[PDB]
């Protein structure tokens, strides 16, 4: 198997070929490995703003607003996803 | 609208 940092880059590659399935596959490897605790670079943070965004573009509407809710615990001064956040919870009402 | 993901 590849390295948490190596998947993280898979999941970026894949993003930004607008390729939001196989983000979510790669992404979802990634915290999977760091629940492991594997040593790597990449943050939790990192990896949820890549997923809760991948996650919202397959349609997936309250998982995007778990992981954005997660994403902002772990970075509260990160305004994109405090943004988003306002968003999925004037959509979603909750 | 609408969420935004990271830049790139």
């Amino acid at each position: 198997m590849l390295s948490v940092d190596d998947c993280f880059g898979m999941g970026r590659s894949a993003y930004n070929e607008g390729d939001y399935y196989h983000t979510v596959l790669w992404m979802e490897q990634v915290l999977k490995q760091l629940d492991a605790g594997e040593e790597a670079t990449t943050t939790k943070s990192q990896v949820l703003d890549y997923l809760s965004y991948a996650v919202f573009q397959l349609g997936d509407l309250h998982r995007a607003l778990e992981l954005t809710r997660r994403l902002l615990s772990l970075d509260p001064s990160h305004e994109r996803a405090g943004g988003n956040l306002r968003y999925f919870e004037q959509l979603l009402e909750e | 609208p609408g969420p935004e993901g990271p830049p790139g």
